RNA sequence: AUUCAUAAUAACUUUUCGAAUCGCAUGGCCGCUGGCGAUGGUUCAUUCAAAUUUCUGCCCUAUCAACUUUCGAUGGUAGGAUAGUGGCCUACCAUGGUUUCAACGGGUAACGGGGAAUAAGGGUUCGAUUCCGGAGAGGGAGCCUGAGAAACGGCUACCACAUCCAAGGAAGGCAGCAGGCGCGCAAAUUACCCAAUCCUAAUUCAGGGAGGUAGUGACAAUAAAUAACGAUACAGGUUGUAUUGGAAUGAGUACAAUGUAAAUACCUUAACGAGGAACAAUUGGAGGGCAAGUCUGGUGAGCAGCC
RNA sequence: AUCUGGUUGAUCCUGCCAGUAGUCAUAUGCUUGUCUCAAAGAUUAAGCCAUGCAUGUCUAAGUAUAAGCAAAUACAGUGAAACUGCGAAUGGCUCAUUAAAUCAGUUAUCGUUUAUUUGAUAGUUACAUGGUAUAACUGUGGUAAUUCUAGA
């Protein structure tokens, strides 16, 4: 038969469940960057603790050990391109101490609403959602979609919609058709 | 089984031949001729895979039967003969040919040779012997048996062979200085110089090589294709010379080149 | 709007008599283009009989406004139709499908010939007397 | 490293091989001579392989302490048989071989390995199952053809089942694909096709339930709808609580093109498609462990892993 | 990585239990809108099986007088049947047996066989021999019956 295909589990399970102190910090969180699910905050966490695993690994290794110089310096690089870790941290030691909210602002989400164009989260993702933001010359509409430092000078609506300088949309039209027969009455 | 095995299933043919996982159950199976399956390279995979110029396993055979493509100056039409290192391929239309070599990376690289030099091919001398009425012949790697060496001839010397008419006309002695060329193991496709040999009776003899680099490694006897004298190849090397890089090395060039 | 058709990647094979490419559409304003519309836009480009372009493969991008293929022109009329399969031959209507039986039918009328020997002129005959 | 490769001498054989074959082309010299291929054939080498073989490594059990040798157990000489080594078998001869560093015997709901789950480290549990190796085709035994089989979609016999009949006889093997009965806590369609991946043949062309496509499918996995924003009234410092208004969109349906061997679906798109936006989200809990009721009505079988 | 609850009227220990989280671990209950991807009669019974299918194959180049078709007096296009050659020992399925056995890594053949592929290799013994020969075919038949087959 042909070769299986892969894949892998991407989120983690509090291991306690009922922790009271931890209930209220969650709900802080999906309310402030507004988020469907506990699961959407887990996913986050799930990545940040595999990311602490592999820094806190190359730690044991000496300075000047080649593998240390490669991976680490891979691992940098590819959090600064995101954002998530500023050019000025720009060491391993840092990224120990990295935490959620790091990576919750990057989403496409939230930077729909610190632009402008959106005015909350709750209708940020609305339109994402609606098909009406574009990044370059792509529509995305999947909320989580992490925003590189070069794509924030071109979001920007969609040129297939309202709000990008397309046709009304199908109420907008209904209306203005008995409108004006009406008025032809 | 009760006898021989038709068939290769994916996964488990050579890794060098860089097949994809997922397009098909198989693998084209090597015939049996002049190279070892697991080192071979059959010519579906060169046409199809390489040069691209073929989009199906159908559209190879379409190109064969019109007798386009010679191996070693001889016609072939079997879609899985097994060409192998030294070879020489010639495609008559677009005028071009190819020298099946290695690239440091230990995979069979596409490389272009002059309508000159695809008169000849090295060989690697496997044994000298006497056959029925006391005529001395020799064997290379390529299988083949040519009658009447020069004396001077041993096993593990370097031969080079006229396509045409298929006689010696030259040959290079085993000895420390000479270029060699390693087509076996970890260090398969690096090239460099003989500094020493161990002698091991019963066992496997060990030599020494230092690259152009002066790093130096150590490869069974079995590996080692002597292909000239110091500074002085037989034939034209394949691009970057057989030199090794570190992982660190080749991401400072691309970047510094293709990331300008 | 315009279509703008462009050809990437252009490889000239003359093993089998033509140039092989990808070809890439935009098409802004419209669902996007039937193929027998660009087998006659590369046939005026590439000064060639419509009946050597052969075209095939296409997807269009998420959000729209672009499709991608790949396409092919054959050196002659004579030569596409040896070398093309027929069922992309039968798309252009350079040739006639044919009208074989079912596939479980063939296989049926096999295993009750292999059941006979001889060509069955006899047989026949000796039943017919019975 | 050889009684190697190879050569020489005397003979032997019931006598091995050393072309009574096919396509295309039609030249040269004055009826002779000639080209490019196909299929065969002796031996050597090579390739795809096979057989045997060295070293070290395996789960539980002493309520298994002695085991093997008649009827090969350990060894020697000669022969037979084999493709070939060897108690592999036969004749004669010797009396050996293993063990508390666990032999021999019993058990396994035991095919081995690459691997899987569980992340401080060390470990514990599992591996019928996509790759590699072994074994089998209801149970035992035997054998023909062939380079290769102790073959089961080959044959012969016995044992156990079981089909048709004019009662004389004949025929059988789903642990291939689809399907049925039985079993049980426990598992899909008697569908389409050689278009792709590859394999076989005298072969570009034929064939392939191998393989691919669709159907069934809450095993497991990835992304992610069920609403957003103004006005008015009221309260608060720009945030809550109720009457009211334009905008936005896919779920769904559908002309068309694309997709495909032909189709379905996805991606794209003209038209239609929301106000209780009935286009209406469930499954378990509220003494403690362990988030959340001194609420309210009934009653004096129910609840509770534990208290 | 380093939890919480349960043994006097009132406590601290030993000790076990209950709770918690994961499972490419199976089953089962309630509920179910969209995109991608995908296991699937192993466990009990290596239990029993209706019907259909799963192995055949021709090129310029072994054998043509089909009384086949289609249009260079021995023949010459295409081509059923049949003889000849090759293949059917690969693939696919399952896990019953099996505990120095199979298997893994590592060795050996100076101890042996090998269709096929590839390369070498036979001056040494009639202008074309015979049926000790026959299939398809033509024609006469047997049996309730099978991929039964007799005489000419």
């Amino acid at each position: 038969p042909r070769a299986p295909r892969t894949y892998s589990k991407t989120y983690s399970t509090p291991k306690r469940p009922y922790e009271s102190s931890r209930l209220d910090a969650e709900l802080k969180l999906a309310g402030e960057f507004g988020l469907k699910n506990k699961k959407e905050i887990y996913r986050i966490s799930f990545q940040l603790s595999k990311i602490r695993r592999a820094a806190r690994d190359l730690l044991t290794r000496d300075e000047k050990d080649p593998k240390r110089l490669f991976e680490g310096n891979a691992l940098i690089r590819r959090l600064v391109r995101v954002g998530v870790l500023s050019e000025d941290k720009k060491k391993l030691d840092y990224v120990l101490a990295l935490k959620v909210e790091d990576f919750l602002e990057r989403r496409l989400q939230t930077q729909v609403y610190k632009l402008g164009l959106a005015k909350s989260v709750h209708h940020a993702r609305v339109l994402i959602t609606q098909r009406h933001i574009a990044v370059g010359k792509q529509i995305v509409n999947i909320p989580s979609f992490m925003v590189r430092l070069d794509s924030e000078k071109h979001i920007d609506f969609a040129p297939t919609s309202p709000f990008g300088g397309a046709r009304p949309g199908r109420v907008a039209r209904r209306n203005a058709a008995r409108k004006a027969e009406a008025s032809g009455e | 089984a009760r006898g021989p095995k038709k068939h290769l299933k994916r996964l488990a043919a050579p890794h060098h031949w860089l097949l994809d996982k997922l397009s098909g159950c198989y693998a084209p199976r090597p015939s049996a001729g002049p190279h070892k399956l697991r080192e071979s390279l059959p010519l579906i995979v060169f046409l199809r895979n390489r040069l691209k110029y073929a989009l199906n396993g159908r559209e190879v055979k379409a190109i064969l039967m019109q007798r386009h493509v010679k191996v070693d100056g001889k016609v072939r039409t079997d879609t899985t003969y097994p060409a192998g290192f030294m070879d020489v391929i010639t495609l008559d239309a677009t005028n071009e040919n190819f020298r099946l070599v290695y690239d440091v990376k230990g995979r069979f690289a596409v490389h272009r040779i002059t309508d000159e030099e695809a008169s000849y091919k090295l060989g690697k001398v496997k044994k000298v012997q006497l056959g029925k009425k006391g005529v001395p012949y020799v064997v290379t790697h390529d299988g083949r048996t040519i009658r009447y060496p020069d004396p001077n001839i041993k096993v593990n010397d370097t031969v080079k062979i006229d396509l045409a008419s298929g006689k010696i006309t030259d040959f290079i002695k085993f000895d420390a200085g000479k270029l060699v060329y390693v087509t076996g193991g970890r260090n398969l496709g690096r090239i460099g110089t003989i500094v020493h040999k161990e002698r091991h009776d019963g066992g496997f003899d060990l030599v020494h090589i230092k690259d152009s680099l002066d790093n130096t490694f150590v490869t069974r006897l079995n590996n080692v294709f002597v292909i000239g004298e110091q500074g002085k190849p037989y034939i034209s090397l394949p691009k970057g010379k057989g030199i090794k890089l570190s992982i660190a090395e080749e991401r400072d060039r691309r970047r510094a080149q293709q990331g300008l | 709007d315009a279509v703008t058709i462009r050809t990437r990647k252009v490889i000239s094979n003359p093993l089998l008599a033509r140039k092989q490419f990808v070809v890439d559409v935009l098409h802004p304003n419209r669902a996007n283009v039937s193929k027998d519309e660009l087998r006659e836009k590369l046939a005026e480009v590439y000064k060639a009989e419509k009946d050597a372009v052969s075209v095939f493969g296409f997807r269009t991008q998420f959000g729209g406004g672009k499709s991608v293929g790949f396409g092919l022109v054959y050196n002659s009329v004579a030569e596409a139709k040896k070398f093309e399969p027929t069922y992309r031959l039968v798309r252009y209507g350079l040739a006639e499908k044919v009208e074989k039986a079912s596939r479980q039918q063939r296989k049926q009328k096999k295993n009750r010939d292999k059941k006979i020997f001889g060509t069955g002129k006899r047989l026949a005959k000796k039943v017919a007397r019975r």
